[PDB]
This record gives C-alpha cells, structure tokens and sequence, in this order.
C-alpha cells in the first residue's frame, strides 16, 4: 500500500530509481549476511537459492561470470569499471572481491529476476532505491546497502503480502 | 552557466559549468558541492549514460538542462 505506491522513474533502459522515505524495519525483515567481501553474492543467494548456505555464493559468482560473457560489453555501468571483459572477470572472480550494482544489472538479466538495492542514510532511513528489471517490489529480490560498503538481504514483512 | 542535477535521493541541485567541461570535470564539481566521490557517479541525460572524456557540448547539454545522477554502489 505504501509499498504499492512507489514511484519508479526509468532513467536508462531497464534501470529505475525511486526516493521513498521509510524505516527499513517498518516494511522489511533484514536477513543479515556475513562479509569477508562476499556479502553481495550471499544476499543474492539468500533470496534466489533454496536451502542457501554460506557456500551458496560461489554459485552466484558463476552465474555472474556467465552473465558478464553475455552482457558486460553493453552494460552502461561497465564503462565506469573500464576493464576489458577478461580483466573484469579476473577481478570479479577474485576471492573477497566486492559485488555491486554492475553485477546486479547483469544478474537480473541472467537469472530473469528484478533486483532492488535500497540504500540507507546515516539517519537509518531509506532515502533511495535502484531497481534492475521491470518487476515490482513484491516480485523483486530486495537488498539493503548500508555503511556504503555492505549488502544484506531483505524480505517484505508478512502483513504486506 | 547553471545546469541541474537530480541526485539519487531526489534532490535537484544547481551546478556551475562551462560547455567545454568534460563529464569528469562535472563529477569533480558534484564531489565539491555534494561530497559524492567521483568513482560512484553515473551521469545520465536523455536516457543515455554520459562518458567521462566527452564534454557537455558533445552531448547538447545546454544552460538549464537537467542530468540524472545514479550511483555505483559496491559492498
């Protein structure tokens, strides 16, 4: 309802932004993820893989590799990275290498999912979301980006369906 | 000349620029005004992401045009 009124603006094909203001825990359960540099892929794994464990992220990194070989050359955010495909893959696959919005875009296409990354301010509230894919918040795989450096998984609270 | 930039939080800021400014220069100005690191910034105009080494002029970005700023988020 609040969640049904989100206003997404498609800024570039397949990528949308929204600036609602809410307390994350009013609408979502946070499913905390470990770091060791892998928390982006752990968060994806939590929401896409049945029986997820602390090893599941390796599967998501392989799908990211597959995705990159199809999509990396044409990803707008890849222009920021500025690496050849092969150098990009070498870095991405490195142990503890951070994931990002670039991998979210490629994974949304590879996995056939919508990924939303909600970013939180120092005041604790969500101030913006970036969405990769056309699905709504109820269909999407929702991630929480915090401390400018960490991803956790989110699940919508049951009373909002 | 003044242009506008709508940030990821939906704040629309003014920026002082020259038509000859590269996108890299514009990112530095946003850093100076808003504190956003240049490596995070993706600037978008007319549904296309702008390239670092091109100028506002290269893109037909005029006085009072509005750019969208989207962030590269890592973790």
């Amino acid at each position: 309802d609040f969640l049904r009124s989100l206003d997404w603006t498609q800024v570039i094909a397949g990528q949308y932004v929204s600036n609602p203001r809410f307390n994350i825990s009013d609408y979502f359960e946070i499913v905390r993820q470990p770091g060791d540099g892998n928390c982006f892929y752990h968060s994806i794994a939590e929401l896409t893989m049945p029986n997820k464990t602390d090893h599941s992220y390796h599967y998501i990194k392989r799908l990211t590799e597959s995705a990159a070989r199809k999509y990396y050359q044409e990803e707008p955010e890849a222009r920021l990275v500025g690496l050849s495909l092969e150098d990009y893959l070498k870095r991405m696959l490195s142990d503890n290498e951070w994931g990002s919005t670039l991998e979210a875009s490629m994974l949304a296409k590879e996995m056939g999912i919508t990924i939303i990354i909600w970013t939180v301010a120092a005041s604790d509230e969500v101030e913006a979301g970036i969405k990769f894919g056309d699905g709504d918040v109820f269909t999407a795989v929702n991630l929480l980006h915090s401390g400018q450096t960490h991803f956790d998984a989110l699940r919508i609270l049951p009373q909002f369906e | 000349m003044q242009i506008f930039v709508k940030t990821l939080t939906g704040k629309t800021i003014t920026l002082e620029v020259e038509p000859s400014d590269t996108i890299e220069n514009v990112k530095a100005k946003i850093q100076d005004k808003e504190g956003i690191p240049p490596d995070q910034q993706r600037l978008i105009f007319a549904g296309k992401q702008l390239e670092d080494g091109r100028t506002l002029s290269d893109y037909n970005i005029q006085k009072e045009s509005t750019l969208h700023l989207v962030l590269r988020l890592r973790g």
